[PDB]
RNA sequence: AUUCCGGUUGAUCCUGCCGGAGGCCACUGCUAUGGGGGUCCGACUAAGCCAUGCGAGUCAAGGGGGCGUCCCUUCUGGGACGCCACCGGCGGACGGCUCAGUAACACGUCGGUAACCUACCCUCGGGAGGGGGAUAACCCCGGGAAACUGGGGCUAAUCCCCCAUAGGCCUGGGGUACUGGAAGGUCCCCAGGCCGAAAGGGAGCCGUAAGGCUCCGCCCGAGGAUGGGCCGGCGGCCGAUUAGGUAGUUGGUGGGGUAACGGCCCACCAAGCCGAAGAUCGGUACGGGCCGUGAGAGCGGGAGCCCGGAGAUGGACACUGAGACACGGGUCCAGGCCCUACGGGGCGCAGCAGGCGCGAAACCUCCGCAAUGCGGGAAACCGCGACGGGGGGACCCCCAGUGCCGUGCCUCUGGCACGGCUUUUCCGGAGUGUAAAAAGCUCCGGGAAUAAGGGCUGGGCAAGGCCGGUGGCAGCCGCCGCGGUAAUACCGGCGGCCCGAGUGGUGGCCACUAUUAUUGGGCCUAAAGCGGCCGUAGCCGGGCCCGUAAGUCCCUGGCGAAAUCCCACGGCUCAACCGUGGG
């Protein structure tokens, strides 16, 4: 699976970057959430605890996986403004 | 008054048992391997339909009438179904055979990558026929000429490789 | 309540079938018949949109003005002559087009004391 | 069966000035009253997600706005059903990012970029003028807003006529007049978003409008009404509108 | 596709109707492997009746209390944040459901309100001075079967009341400063009166104090905006076996009432007003955008989605509020139910599910406020059977499957035998998807394995002069017509044809139908010229000259919402579906 970065965003009235990219993933599954951030943040060089991922959406009859997620510059604006829904899917909340 | 209805994009025979239509219509299907006769009415109400439109735009003054005569053109050249340089007299000279040809089986099958257009049916249904790198299995799809040339087998399915036993069958025609 | 709202008949003189019940927005009120007396009665009524009205329903003065547009203050004796109905002069009713006495001689009614609060009239040379 | 106020905005019967999806859900916000018409505003919500993108959810938009981060005209807004209008300048001084509303030639809103200097400057036109207590003259612009003056410059300011306003202090700039020849931007109809220069006007009994006549660029003429035709400067745009 | 075919005779040509042939909606027999998108599903008969659960709440940063924890000087009393109900503010007049009533300014469109109201919100110019009063919670005592509710003490407020001023309303005498197409309007000065405000309240940061700053707040005036009220011109159904109707009825003079004009109402004056160009009366019906059909003219429908109008078992009334004479608030009458300790006390699903009845005819007594919106709050945020999600259903459309290839056989449009191939679908699994699931999507393991029926077979009309049974009996038949011992027409067998996850039966609408005829039908003998004349309205009208632009044509501003309809492009695989532009 190759990770390909679309569009790279600075949102700073929320203080975070919102991040579209595609995975290329010919012959395989579709890439596990924890592959995608665990990728996402080596190849950005982000904070592993203050980035999400919104969703991995897999097209019909298509090798390219669309990706959108967000990276925060602080944990606290990330719980504040963010879902709890969404961090339980990533895992960051225990619950 | 009444809330919206989708309508059928295809028509049926005025009449269901004529010889003359029977039997023409029992050759295209024979010949181009249809499914069932609601297929070849709506290639048939396709066909209708364009030639509608130029006979209506013909009789037409008027800026708009002329974006859409020239939209028109476009739209059937991209298609495939006219040269480069036809004109609008051109549109009513259109047979169904021309439709029913650019279809995504037929093309297969012209192209050769299968035997019969049963078998190219079949590839496409089961998903070993990729346009531009991308996966389709509707066997009534239209090709458009821009790409015509970019239909092969998907690089995932074992009809890709060379060694396969169906492929060198195919092959082997 | 008194309904104040479209008439029964047309104009040709068929007759008109209500579509839909009164509505609390069409409706009047009962007239207040000012009267003349020894002292001032008045009450405070609350209209459409919360606006007020003031409602005289017995008078004993009113202000008078001359032709100068100097006003006095005066008593109510009695209604010489309401041409607003045959029995309003007779038992002392006061409206807008009223002509009462007072001490300083006739004076014709301008304002609406059913309406205004207060009664206003203006002096006959 | 209907007893007062409405209080719900279907998709399907917005303002046709609106960018948005009238199919993609059921409610649209109800735009709460403000300066100008629910047909030339738009509310805040829509801008703040929609247009620029700034925001996905209703709740992180109104996260957004509580925290002042979106001006209008020079005054922070923090509630999401204030209507903006034409000729309203919404700065993000965090961004440094200053639009001016405006209406395209399809009669919808957008949002032209301008430059900082022109971010303290606000047009509008004096819809009417009227006498208040005291002996002075109250001026009652496009947008609803007031302004009083004294009685000495009764003959200064005139129906029609345009004022360049400072804000959010409200200061007067000045005047641009209305005759012939001054540089005018058409707001609404048909002519929605040409400008020119006016030409001749014309007068007709009755309450009927008077109607303006306007010469473009390339010398067409074409006509509108004089209440549509906003004044913009003298001879040149004194603000920019592309 | 701007169409025809069968039927009146021994045979022919006409007029004329019936049937065949196509599309759409409703019910229904047989049958049925999937997946997507959508504005589908108790409208037709009963707007008939309902058990149970839910469908309107929010605010602790307005106020006083109670319970808990902590910090405590330490009998004192002070500070916090958790939970709780109470007063108090706002909302509950929107959203949701149904089409009864209504032939009407109810609806559509274009204009008026210079004749008017408007809580929430925006802008500008000002103000917040001095007093008073209870009462909820709480404590004591209770009753009533319940529903409900009494007495006493005690208190706070953005609770209530009063005083002042600012301010509103009327009227009279003056000046003409303002918007307007035009002032019973606005503004300025005098005069007489009536009405008549507020919470400098709350939170945070500072500051020794004083005092300061920020946030959310209160009141008056002038405008806006939102939402309305009212009014005018035009337009849209049938009956003459319905010909006269009206009497507050038409108009006026003066008043009352209304937020506002108005016979809306009152007193007084006259006889006016509507009507064969169809008043009144009667029948039917929510109006429109639109939907069905047709080459079009046109005809028919106008339940689902949007705007507008009405209703909340049938009527009539009122209180609070900006907004109601108010679906889940109140009073009474009429009808139908329920609890009762018999004294009394409650209710009406035309809300989402569910039940009874009616019928030919219509689904789960499910999960969430995560997305869109609404109310409340400073905000976080809470609630919402609105909406979002799933469940059941041959609701409408789109894309597919029930295998493909090679060889050899045959009674060759196809079945079989051998050897191969694929997994859309089927079963199991891992990820991704969802608020959580499920469905979809990528991948892996198995395997052609899990998947075709319905009508018809004399013509109209494609398909059999084949075989067994009945012998004017059973039966078939939209129409012609067939069956009487030789049946290609009935029942079945074997063949064959048309569509195909659909196919047939019944009712309705359009075309067929130039059998409703403006386009565009007929009246000598087939239906049809008054037995004949004169004339009222209406319709149709000789030639030339001049004037107006009502009709007519051209150009140009303001309109006729959105969705729906057509075209191009882009996004869900293409498509249905959505988005951007043009029409």
């Amino acid at each position: 699976m190759e990770i390909r970065i679309k569009e790279i965003k600075e949102n700073k009235l929320i203080g975070r970057k919102e991040i579209y990219f595609e995975i290329y993933h010919p012959g395989e599954p579709t890439p596990s959430r924890k592959d995608v951030k665990g990728k996402l943040v080596a190849m950005l060089d982000l904070n592993p605890e203050t980035t999400v991922i919104q969703y991995i959406r897999s097209y019909f009859g298509s090798y390219i996986s669309k990706g959108y997620a967000k990276a925060y510059d602080s944990k606290e604006r990330m719980l504040y403004i963010e879902p709890e829904y969404i961090l339980i899917r990533d895992g960051l909340i225990e619950k | 008054g009444d809330p919206k209805r989708q309508r059928k994009k295809y028509e049926t025979p005025p009449h269901p048992w004529i010889k003359e239509r029977l039997d023409r219509e029992r050759v295209l299907m024979d010949k181009y391997e249809l499914k069932n006769k609601k297929e070849l009415w709506k290639h048939e109400t396709q066909l209708k339909n364009f030639r509608r439109r130029a006979r209506r735009l013909l009789a037409a003054r008027g800026k708009q009438a002329e974006i859409e005569r020239e939209q028109l053109l476009a739209r059937l050249k991209r298609l495939g179904l006219l040269p480069e340089d036809a004109v609008l007299d051109d549109v009513l000279s259109l047979t169904i055979e021309d439709i029913l040809e650019r279809r995504l089986q037929t093309i297969v099958y012209k192209k050769g990558l299968a035997r019969t257009m049963r078998q190219a049916r079949q590839l496409i249904v089961h998903g070993h026929i990729e346009v531009n790198g991308q996966i389709i299995r509707s066997p009534s799809y239209l090709v458009l000429k821009e790409e015509e040339d970019t239909i092969t087998y998907a690089r995932t399915s074992p009809f890709a490789n060379p060694q396969h036993p169906e492929r060198m069958m195919i092959e082997k025609a | 309540a008194i309904w104040q709202g479209r008439s029964l008949k047309k104009p040709s003189g068929g007759r008109i079938v209500l579509a839909r019940k009164k509505r609390k927005r069409e409706l009047g009120r009962e007239p207040s018949n000012t009267r003349v007396a020894e002292q001032d009665k008045r009450k405070i009524i609350r209209t459409y949109g919360g606006n007020r009205k003031v409602r005289l329903t017995a008078a004993a003065y009113a202000n008078v003005f001359d032709k100068s547009g100097k006003g006095r203050k005066v008593r109510i004796i009695r209604v010489i002559e309401n041409p607003a109905n045959r029995q309003f002069a007779r038992r002392n009713i006061i409206t807008k087009g009223a002509i009462i006495e007072t001490e300083i001689g006739k004076a014709k009614v301008t304002s609406r004391p059913g309406q205004d609060g207060v009664v206003n009239a203006i002096l006959l040379e | 069966a209907r007893k007062g106020p409405k209080r719900h905005l279907k998709r399907l019967a917005a303002p046709t000035s609106w960018y948005i999806e009238r199919k993609a859900y059921k409610w649209a916000v109800r735009p709460r009253p403000g300066p100008h018409n629910m047909r030339t505003s738009i509310p805040l919500l829509y801008i703040v997600r929609d247009y620029l993108g700034y925001a996905k959810t209703a709740r992180e938009a109104r996260k957004i706005l509580n925290e002042g981060k979106f001006l209008v005209d020079g005054r922070v807004r923090k509630d999401y059903k204030f209507p903006v209008g034409i000729m309203d300048v919404v700065s993000i001084p965090e961004t440094g990012e200053h639009y001016r509303v405006l209406p395209n030639r399809i009669g919808k809103l957008i949002l032209h970029p301008i430059s900082e200097d022109e971010a303290f400057i606000k047009p509008l036109r004096i819809r009417n003028k009227r006498m208040i207590k005291g002996a002075r003259v109250q001026l009652n612009f496009h947008d609803g807003t007031n302004h009083i003056v004294s009685i000495a410059e009764k003959d200064n300011y005139f129906t029609s006529y345009t004022v360049l306003m400072k804000v959010p202090e409200r200061e007067i700039l000045e005047v641009l007049p209305f005759e012939k020849g001054a540089y005018v931007f058409v707001t609404q109809g048909k002519n929605v978003a040409r400008k020119g220069r006016i030409v001749e006007i014309k007068r007709f009994p009755m309450g009927w409008p008077d109607v303006v006549t306007i010469e473009d660029e390339e010398g067409e003429l074409f006509d509108t009404l004089k209440e549509y035709a906003f004044v913009v400067g003298t001879d040149k745009p004194k603000i920019s509108l592309p």
